């Protein structure tokens, strides 16, 4: 489960 | 001992350069390098095959680089608020 990191990475653009 | 995938090698190189650029005070360049490193680390961990220990180390590095990157975003937002 890597949703939180994916969520934060997407926001970082 | 075993093989580092080209995508995962991209992630490490980018991160390495981010760290370099970070410490050098080129924060705008650093931020982009961190971000792209994270992009590759996520791709690898999701769609390439690795053991638990590998996934756990990638998760760790992902966390560190997004932490720092976000801190650099906030910094750059305030440097830019100056003008």
């Amino acid at each position: 489960d890597f949703d939180d990191l994916s969520r934060r990475f997407e926001e970082l653009k | 001992m075993s093989s580092t995938s080209p995508n995962l090698q991209k992630a490490i190189d980018l991160a390495s350069k981010a760290a370099q650029e970070d410490k050098a005070g080129n924060y705008e360049e650093a931020l982009q390098l961190y971000q792209h490193a994270v992009q590759y680390f996520l791709h690898v961990v999701k769609y390439e095959a690795q053991g638990d220990k590998a996934k756990q180390s990638i998760r760790a590095k992902c966390t560190e680089y997004l932490d720092r990157a976000e801190k650099l975003k906030e910094y750059l937002k305030n440097k830019e608020k100056k003008a």
